[PDB]
């Protein structure tokens, strides 16, 4: 069976314009586990990204959270984008600093 | 009230050489432990801090384990292809989960050993550590050499064994971090989406364990159908974040009350909004 | 710590 891929893009802290912080996109609910994941800045894939271990949940899909150091700023916009093969296009989810 | 886990996932990928094996731990919901077969160095790698201090013969132990384990699973993925009359062209993965919990006593009360093949359930062992759950034809082959093997025999000595004293360890050698009171801290904030509407949303930060439970109320009673709920997720520090929300008409937000619970917390939380 | 188990299927 193949699952698509949920998305959420947020901050490991609330959000402070010149306050150094973390921005994460955790993706969960997908099968198999190969994925491809890109944190953006301003539509420009962010070069060193880090993610965690692969694990997954009690129905069997996987998760991960990927993540990079940013200070936000008024200016700035982020998003996340995801390709899977359960995925005809990469599904870009924009960060929402109040979600 | 606590528990140890460790979860296997070995992918074959035709192309792209041998079959990968990636082995995490969990003690209830800190992992401490990685291996990844892909790894420059294949090791078994500290991921909590309370685990640094096992010596090099944790380490090395381990590392030689999951390595042996990393084949083993590799043949077993193989075994599958033939169980399945499937190709050795196409991508499959095993997944395995295993562990004890135990109470506030310190003792048993449940043993797992369950796993999946591409997804689906294949094989579990039952709660009397002594049967199995083949969900399958082909895991019934399985489960026919694992009652000759004399396999949940072996599964019940590691689970009521070295499971529970190492989890009892674990639990004792970080127990100012596994063992504390994290509770969220909460706020609520407040966006009107239309002149008719408004959203209300209340969110819960830096928690631990992820169990939480966030529900609106309106006049003291669940808008259960009303309320989105986001899925639980990890901060990045070890921590949980959440948020329910409600879209309520403008003028009537105090008749609603955001309600939180956790084990962190002295008693459940009433918020409202406040500007 | 994990189990020592090489176990087939
Ligand atoms: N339920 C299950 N399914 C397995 N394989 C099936 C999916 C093909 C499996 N392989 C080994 N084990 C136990 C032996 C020690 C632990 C770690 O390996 C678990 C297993 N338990
Ligand atoms: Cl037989």
């Amino acid at each position: 069976i193949q699952r698509t891929p949920k998305i959420q893009v947020y901050s490991r802290h609330p959000a402070e314009n010149g306050k150094s912080n973390f921005l994460n996109c955790y993706v969960s609910g997908f099968h198999p586990s190969d994925i491809e994941v890109d944190l953006l800045k301003n539509g420009e894939r962010i070069e060193k990204v880090e993610h965690s271990d692969l694990s997954f949940s009690k129905d069997w899909s996987f998760y991960l959270l990927y993540y990079t150091e940013f200070t936000p700023t008024e200016k700035d916009e982020y998003a996340c984008r995801v390709n899977h093969v359960t995925l005809s296009q990469p599904k870009i989810v924009k960060w929402d600093r109040d979600m | 009230s606590h528990s140890m886990r460790y979860f296997y996932t070995a992918m074959s990928r035709p192309g792209r050489g041998e079959p990968r094996f990636i082995a995490v731990g969990y003690v209830d919901d800190t992992q401490f432990v990685r291996f990844d077969s892909d790894a420059a160095s294949p090791r078994m790698a500290p991921r909590a801090p309370w685990i640094e201090q096992e010596g090099p013969e944790y380490w090395d132990g381990e590392t030689r384990n999951m390595k042996a384990s990393a084949q083993t699973y590799r043949e077993n993925l193989r075994i599958a292809l033939r169980y399945y009359n499937q190709s050795e062209a196409g991508s499959h993965i095993i997944q395995v989960m295993y562990g004890c919990d135990v109470g506030p006593d310190g003792r048993l009360l449940r043993g797992h050993d369950q796993s999946a093949y591409d997804g689906k359930d294949y094989i579990a062992l039952n709660e009397d550590l002594s049967s199995w759950t083949a969900a399958d034809t082909a895991a019934q082959i399985t489960q026919r050499k694992w009652e000759a093997a004399r396999v949940a025999e072996q599964l019940r000595a590691y689970l009521e064994g070295l499971c529970v004293e190492w989890l009892r360890r674990y639990l004792e050698n970080g127990k100012e971090t596994l063992q504390r009171a994290d509770p969220p801290k909460t706020h609520v904030t407040h966006h009107p989406i239309s002149d008719h509407e408004a959203t209300l949303r209340c969110w819960a930060l830096g928690f631990y364990p992820a169990e939480i439970t966030l529900t609106w109320q309106r006049d003291g009673e669940d808008q259960t159908q009303d309320t989105e709920l986001v899925e639980t997720r990890p901060a990045g520090d070890r921590t949980f974040q959440k948020w329910a929300a409600v879209v309520v008409p403008s003028g009537e937000e105090q008749r609603y009350t955001c309600h939180v619970q956790h084990e962190g917390l002295p008693k459940p939380l009433t918020l409202r909004w406040e500007p | 710590h994990s189990i020592t188990y090489l176990l087939p299927v």
